DNA sequence: TTCGCGAAGTAACCCTTCG
DNA sequence: CGAAGGGTTACTTCGCGAACACAT
């Protein structure tokens, strides 16, 4: 009866609790009743979609999915059967609905990415371009430029099109990444067995060595095609500069900004790892290799459904193989990018102050060890999780929580007698903060016993970690807190809707000029005070949720 | 039996002397408390040679007047050395125990003066200790009250 | 149609529906020396066409459910070759009843 | 109730950066409830986007706009101030 | 009519009966109610039991 | 202190392929 | 061609019932 404490949905869903909510936040219930519905039973066609959502007929489940089609929120599979018609079988897109939660910080630090050249017009112009880019799903150049009505401002916008395309933020959206990747491999695998049905004495070696490896070398090339494929740009008599093709669509490319956010996380780590002067040159030597060869974040495009027999060693070996020599520019040299004019005492900057990052990998982790620039981003991710995960559990459960959670990582299957010799707890503070932590994971105990029904207590329950559970569980808990914060925002905007329809329609400049009587005007600065705090918590919570889903 | 008879009245106090001495071995004393001249690119690509403990630090702590008879730091030379491992000391090869992490988080905050200076640059980073004084008042529906739910 | 001579192996029928319009059979020379149709306990079975299948669904107002079902790997169904959804008409003969009929859907 | 703690929340919209991201979230949420932004829903929907739905409704994707859907509701400011017919709203 | 020669007892009755409370009165009244709520059975009541 | 079949649980052994 | 993995059939253990209703 005390329904304030959000007990109404404690066993609801962690995955439905965010996606349907983010769809409801921009359109409403008739669009949230399909992405929230296609996440609850899998893939589904249009004919078997109508009779379960309890709504209108095919004239409405088709219209609201077009609004999800031109927003890139679903995935379709155009395939036919052996005796049936051509079906649809729609999916749901994870990153295509992360874009709705993610767009504001996308544009707001693409501003800081594009801060380099000048000051005033570039910020406003990028905040006009990319804000309209992400609010649509796919737009062209000639359709945008039909509402400018200028001659030099249009020239500046046409320059900034290719200035954003050269960074790696605008690529041609093709069907080959608008298709589900779990079945795009199988389409490149069933015609490949159809390619060689040769009557010849070949064993099961054909199904592991020929078809698999040739599909690898025909798939890794074809996923890298949307990186740079729309490059001719040699239209001379129109403009005297590189002009983007008008009849060519553009999307956000979704992946370089992932890389920029994770590089920002690496710099935020390096501000605490090394000193104040080493992290600056580490930033200026790290924030230039994100635009050439993108494979840094991703759990790999092919590893989702074939890592079942033995291939994980091959995935790690191929990752560390193509992980080097592809960004292989000048590893430690000079560049005309930025030198941060400061003491960054050293009043001389060539080949003597730019060698301080050579002493940044031999200490505690930045991990560019072997020769010159080799392996900079492979052996951080199993510890970049473990560095941020300890700083959350220690800041929440207390300073003695990281003292117990890190000891068991050193020696798994640890007893309480030998953890007393390793820790310093008095008599019972070993087990008190253990029982305060056992309701959370990374405590997970294993039992020994060889008895009948626990007769003489057998000296049981020595503690392990099982660190692959607790990272996923922390990700679930953070994602639930994310979506619960957004539902606090939704209940706030749902509570007082009778004073919102007038406060934004005709009340712009005269809001302080006595248009509302002084009895409820403080509610207008109350519905804007802690609704600002919701988005501030969202901003400072994206910087902690997106570290537990690395490769 | 060198640790079972000391429960617990000066083990947490004994941490401070050895941590301050390793911080003195790895950093300057007075130049750590402030940011004026941050230790010269720290120690000019610092000090491959300088280790922490070999055969002298045990007798140094023994003769440091810790209000005890000079008996039984016998096996606390390495057990207390590995016992301080969480965010404080360094392991990499042998006796390379370094301090650098928490000398900014709690040294310049607890034993320091307060100022509302140029602190409008900390952007969503790893700040455990900071931002005390939970609510004033009543915890308006989006504060720290909800973490107990498992999910 | 394949006719075994002895005990089968588990790896023979591992891909039987692998051909999309066709299949293979599975027999045994031991239990095929006499056919079950001429036996006195089995009445006359005959398969109906697709046009005659929708006639009893109009006469009894039924559908592709709620019928007395017969299964695959049944000796009558393996003798006759009932694939799926094929109505077989049984012309069974009780003693004091006459020459009445019954219909069975194959599943 | 039950009092756990979160490290991050308090004393953090006083700076301009988190306020900038928050006000831009407000602006994105305010604009996103308008559908197509006065130039759209016409170009790229036939171009390999759900052929079974871009073929059955070739003139019927123009249902969402801000040129006519925000146009029809703005004609009624003048038909009511001069003429009155008794019809339910 | 089901397809196989089956029995009348507590495993021979569960071949056709989607009715749960009919099965939860014949034998094993405990196990038939715990299994029906696990599998989310609809149980449109039409039988005379 | 008792017969009835149906669930898991565990072992002997034969087919199939690898280098 | 010898050895390793996947999978069919065969030996052994538990539990659920044992009819209706009256007076104790």
């Amino acid at each position: 009866v005390m329904t304030i404490s959000s007990l109404e949905q404690r066993t609801l869903n962690p995955d439905l609790f965010l996606y349907k909510e983010l769809v409801k936040a921009h359109l409403g219930e008739r669009a949230a009743s399909v992405i929230g519905m296609l996440v609850a039973l899998g893939r589904l066609s249009v004919r078997e979609l109508v009779e379960k959502i309890d709504g209108m007929d095919v004239d409405s489940v088709k219209t609201t999915l077009v609004s999800l089609t031109q927003l890139r929120c679903v995935k379709y599979l155009q395939e036919t059967a052996i005796s049936g018609k051509k079906t649809t079988y729609y999916y749901y897109n994870e990153e295509g609905i992360h874009i709705l939660l993610y767009s504001g910080l996308i544009i707001d630090e693409i501003i800081t990415q594009m801060r380099v050249n000048d000051e005033e017009e570039h910020k406003q112009l990028v905040a006009e371009i990319v804000q309209n880019v992400i609010s649509l799903g796919s737009l062209t150049v000639e359709d945008y430029l039909s509402s400018v009505t200028s001659d030099s401002m249009k020239y500046t916008i046409s320059s900034l099109f290719v200035q954003l395309c050269e960074m790696g933020y605008l690529i041609q959206i093709s069907k080959l990444h608008y298709t589900p990747i779990e079945d795009l491999w199988q389409f490149l695998y069933e015609k490949h067995y159809k390619n060689i049905p040769r009557n010849s004495p070949l064993s099961d070696l054909k199904k592991r060595s020929q078809a698999k490896m040739n599909a690898k070398t025909d798939f890794a090339k074809i996923i890298n095609k949307p990186n740079e494929l729309s490059q001719i740009l040699t239209v001379d008599p129109k403009t005297s500069l590189r002009i983007v093709k008008p009849t060519v669509s553009l999307t956000i490319n979704l992946d370089r900004f992932m890389k920029g956010r994770r590089s920002k996380q690496l710099i935020n780590l390096a501000k605490t790892r090394v000193g104040s002067v080493t992290a600056q040159v580490y930033k200026i030597a790290l924030r230039l290799t994100e635009q050439k060869s993108p494979k840094i974040r991703d759990p790999l495009t092919q590893t989702g459904l074939l890592q079942d027999l033995e291939e994980a060693k091959s995935f790690q070996d191929e990752a560390e193989l193509v992980e080097e020599k592809t960004p292989g520019l000048t590893f430690n040299a000079i560049d005309l990018a930025r030198h941060l004019p400061a003491e960054l005492h050293s009043a001389s900057l060539i080949n003597s102050h730019l060698k301080i990052l050579a002493s940044s990998n031999f200490p505690f982790l930045n991990e560019t060890k072997p020769g010159v620039y080799y392996v900079p981003y492979s052996k951080l991710m199993p510890v970049l999780k473990s560095s941020v995960y300890e700083y959350v559990i220690a800041s929440t459960l207390g300073p003695s929580a990281m003292r117990l959670s890190r000891c068991i990582r050193d020696n798994k299957l640890v007893s309480e007698k030998i953890i007393n010799s390793t820790a310093l707890m008095k008599e019972k503070d070993i087990r008190s903060t253990l029982a305060s932590l056992i309701r959370y994971n990374s405590v997970e105990i294993q039992e020994v016993p060889r008895t009948a029904d626990r007769s003489a207590s057998r000296a049981v329950f020595l503690f392990r970690c099982k660190e692959t559970h607790s990272y996923n569980f922390m990700r679930q808990n953070l994602e639930w807190n994310m979506a619960n914060l957004l539902f606090k925002k939704e209940k706030l905007k749902q509570e007082n809707s009778t004073l919102l329809k007038k406060a934004n329609r005709d009340d712009v400049k005269g809001r302080e000029n006595e248009l509302l009587l002084p009895s409820e005007l403080n509610q207008l600065k109350m519905v804007n005070e802690r609704e600002l705090n919701v988005f501030a918590r969202l901003s400072r919570l994206l910087s902690l949720w997106e570290v537990f889903q690395m490769a | 039996f060198t640790d079972g008879e000391l429960d617990i009245e000066f083990i947490n106090s004994l941490l401070t002397i050895v941590w301050r001495f390793i911080s003195e071995n790895t950093f300057p004393n007075g130049f750590k408390n402030f940011e004026n001249g941050p230790k010269k690119n720290v120690f000019y690509a610092p000090n491959v040679k300088n280790y922490s403990t070999t055969q002298e630090i045990l007798e140094f702590i023994t003769a440091a007047q810790v209000a005890n008879v000079e008996l039984t730091p016998s096996n606390i030379r390495s057990l207390c050395e590995v016992l301080v491992y969480d965010d404080k000391l360094e392991k990499v090869t042998h006796d390379c125990y370094r301090v650098t992490l928490e000398s900014i988080l709690q040294m310049n905050q607890g034993e320091g003066e307060p100022e509302a200076g140029n602190k409008a640059l900390e952007d969503e980073e790893e700040f455990s200790i900071f931002n005390y004084f939970k609510m004033f008042p009543a915890s308006k529906h989006d504060k720290e009250v909800v973490y107990f739910d498992e999910w | 149609i394949f006719v075994y001579q002895n005990n089968i192996t588990p790896s023979a029928m591992k891909l039987v529906p692998s051909i999309p319009p066709a299949t293979i059979e599975t027999f045994n020379e031991a239990a095929l020396v006499v056919n079950i149709t001429h036996h006195e306990l089995v009445p006359k079975h005959i398969r109906l066409s697709s046009d005659e299948k929708r006639e009893l669904l109009k006469r009894y107002r039924l559908k592709e459910s709620q019928l007395p079902r017969i299964q695959r790997a049944d000796p009558v169904a393996l003798y006759l070759g009932l694939k799926r959804g094929e109505v077989v008409k049984i012309i069974r003969k009780s003693e004091t009843s006459g020459r009445y009929a019954s219909y069975r859907i194959c599943m | 109730t039950e009092f756990p703690s979160i490290p991050l929340p308090i004393n953090g919209p006083i700076t301009n950066k988190e306020r900038s991201l928050a006000v831009k979230y407000i602006n994105f949420g305010k604009t996103v409830k308008d559908g197509p932004f006065y130039t759209g829903s016409m170009s790229l929907i036939i171009d390999q986007q759900e052929n079974s739905k871009s073929g059955k409704r070739k003139p019927n994707i123009i249902l969402d706009e801000d040129d006519t859907n925000d146009g029809i509701e703005r004609y009624s400011d003048k038909y009511l101030k001069k003429r009155k017919i008794g019809i339910s709203i | 009519y089901k397809g196989e020669v089956l029995g009348i007892t507590r495993f021979g009755l569960s071949k056709m009966r989607d009715s749960v409370l009919q099965l939860a009165s014949f034998e094993k009244t405990t196990d038939h109610l715990f299994d029906a709520a696990f599998y989310m059975k609809k149980d449109a009541v039409e039988g005379v039991s």
